[PDB]
């Protein structure tokens, strides 16, 4: 009985962990997207002038 | 064992406690609750209570939810509230920020009955305008976190760690004692009941012949709960202006 | 000393709808102790060692 | 899953079908049923029906029992019947012999409403005098052996070979089909449902949005059964003079 309730708590923790992991992934990808976009928006004069 | 409180039985058992609704509103509820429950995608939706107003258009408040889960030692119900002033058309009762929660907590008196009204508060002189529906939501939240009564061990935890009805519930052994009841947000098997509340904030009257217990809140006078033990049903209702009773120490 | 012999015997014989009668009884007892049911002796045959026909 | 039909829910759901009781009789029942149930030692006692009379004092009939057992392939309920004419004081409704059962079956018309009256029959010219309560008990027996409706697989057999509520019953999968319901005296797992009855003697109306099915008997017009699927409750009631509809073939 004790083992089964421990296992249940463990599995619920696992599910919460997966939700947290996917949230982290989305945050990181959005951060990278914003970084790319800012880098691109910075080099626009150097593009329209030189290249 | 019931699966959801029945508004007919609630209004029948708690009518002696003065918790009544108009006849037109009773019929209108009988039609409107299923419509809103379906078109909101909710598994449960019931009449939570009725708050009196100064212009005679009392607010009926309904509460619904889909599933309850155990988080951080609490049985959290992702509840959603709706209000109405005729019993036929339900509108949303949107949550309120934490900063505004304090301000609406400072507003007292019977509500106006005009959802477009807004009260004024003054601070260091910065004036805030608080909409009436904010005050209504805050009063409902306070009353809900205070009472939310169910019988003890009527819920249970399942494999997915969700709080579900205990369909093998046999009933409260001693229905006239506060140990037989608990808050909704207490996990099953946690041993926390209404007897752990501040002593003197609950009253229990038990008719041992018919088997009907009535639990009244004295901290929020107007919250009534009933438990019928021969048919294993139960349910609660709030009726009143929504203000807490702060003079309780002088009234006991 | 017969206790260990009987234990090996029970963990040996397989259930009709499973295996290790010992472990079947152990799961039954764990389920009964998880939620002490109304009329546990009667619930042994109607809820744990079987399944009612319209359960789900 | 309910454990016993609730008279409040029955009167609420079957009121559209005209199965109603007086207000005074409703209150009187709310008091009188528990008293008689306790002082008779019965586990279950409910309102079975109401038979109209010529003098305005309709007979209320209540049915109770203690335990149901499987005998000879039938789920036998050792039932006991009581009658009343005000809803406050219940008297016994004693069984009738088999020989008298035929004679009272020959007596037709609306009952008189005077429990001391007795009708007369003539045979080969030997005259019999049949008491009115005999006629009442046999009409009740006929209607009971004809309908006695419960949902399918709502009962179950236990170790002592007794018929007990199936507390893990999940509900009827298709509530608008006659396969979802059965007679009370059919053993669990026997596969005999209302669809095995004479085709055309039952009508089913199912409100798929609210989840309330109504099963009406056409052979005994006046017997109504309701099944609410979102709350998992059900219950039946007879209201009428108690005579069978023999012209059914011409009316369908």
């Amino acid at each position: 009985l004790a083992a089964n309730r421990s296992t249940l708590a463990d599995k619920a923790a696992s599910t919460a962990a997966t939700v947290d992991a996917w949230a982290e992934r989305q945050a990181k990808m959005e951060a990278e997207l914003q970084g790319k976009e800012l880098e691109a928006v910075r080099r626009r004069p150097t593009f329209v002038l030189r290249e | 064992v019931q699966l959801e409180p029945n508004i007919t039985l609630v209004l029948k058992h708690l009518a002696s406690c003065g918790a009544v609704v108009s006849a037109e509103q009773q019929a209108a509820l009988d039609h409107s609750i299923p419509i809103k429950r379906i078109e909101a995608g909710l598994r449960s939706l019931t009449l939570w209570g009725r708050l009196t107003t100064l212009n005679g258009k009392d607010y009926l408040v309904a509460e619904g939810y889909n599933v309850a889960s155990s988080k951080e030692g609490a049985a959290v119900y992702e509840t959603k509230y709706f209000y109405s002033q005729d019993g036929a058309r339900w509108s949303d009762l949107q949550p309120v920020d934490s900063e505004t929660a304090t301000r609406c907590a400072r507003i007292k008196g019977m509500l106006s009955g005009d959802p477009a009204k807004n009260y004024e508060l003054e601070e260091k002189p910065l004036v805030f305008q608080i909409p009436e529906l904010a005050v209504l939501r805050c009063r409902v939240d306070a009353i809900a976190t205070a009472t939310s009564v169910i019988p003890t061990d009527s819920t249970i935890l399942n494999a997915a760690s969700q709080v579900v009805p205990n369909r093998l519930f046999a009933g409260a052994a001693y229905p006239e004692k506060l140990e037989s009841y608990q808050h909704r947000f207490s996990l099953p098997g946690s041993g926390v009941t209404l007897s752990q509340d501040l002593r003197g904030t609950w009253a229990v009257q038990y008719d041992a012949f018919k088997g009907v217990a009535q639990v009244r809140s004295l901290l929020f006078p107007g919250y009534f709960f009933y438990y019928a033990a021969n048919e294993l049903t139960w349910g609660s209702l709030y009726v009143g202006d929504g203000l807490r009773n702060n003079d309780l120490i002088f009234m006991l | 000393a017969d206790v260990g012999q009987a234990l090996a015997f029970l963990q040996q014989v397989k259930t009709t709808q499973g295996a290790s009668i010992y472990e079947g009884l152990k799961a039954a007892l764990a389920k009964v102790l998880e939620d002490r049911p109304v009329n546990a002796v009667e619930a042994l045959e109607t809820s744990v060692l079987s399944t009612p026909p319209a359960a789900n």
